[PDB]
């Protein structure tokens, strides 16, 4: 029963792989570069 | 043990049938032992009654 309680806690590593976790930067970084792509040339330099 | 067996066993993992069958046989054996002791006590009572009646 004690190990049952422990393993229920380990299922609450639900937050263990869920809360800790990818694309928020990925979605925005595209917008950062896409906006900055129009901003920017080495040929001109 | 039943409650914690439900609590812990991963529903995605199979292989508890042997655990349950073994504990089933175990508990039947234990109930058999209890019943043996119960009938032993009943036989003791009846034996004591008959022995007292015959001795007296």
């Amino acid at each position: 029963r004690d190990e049952v309680i422990k393993k229920k806690n380990q299922n609450e590593y639900y937050r263990g792989r869920t809360k800790k976790l990818t694309i928020i930067s990925t979605k925005e970084d595209f917008l950062r570069s896409q906006e900055i792509l129009a901003q920017t040339e080495k040929s001109v330099f | 043990t039943i409650n914690q067996l439900v609590d812990s066993t991963s529903p995605s993992t199979i292989g508890i049938e042997e655990q349950v069958a073994d504990i089933t046989s175990t508990y039947k054996l234990l109930s058999t032992y209890e019943s043996e002791s119960n009938s032993f006590d009943e036989h003791i009572k009846d034996l004591k009654k008959n022995f007292k009646q015959s001795s007296d």
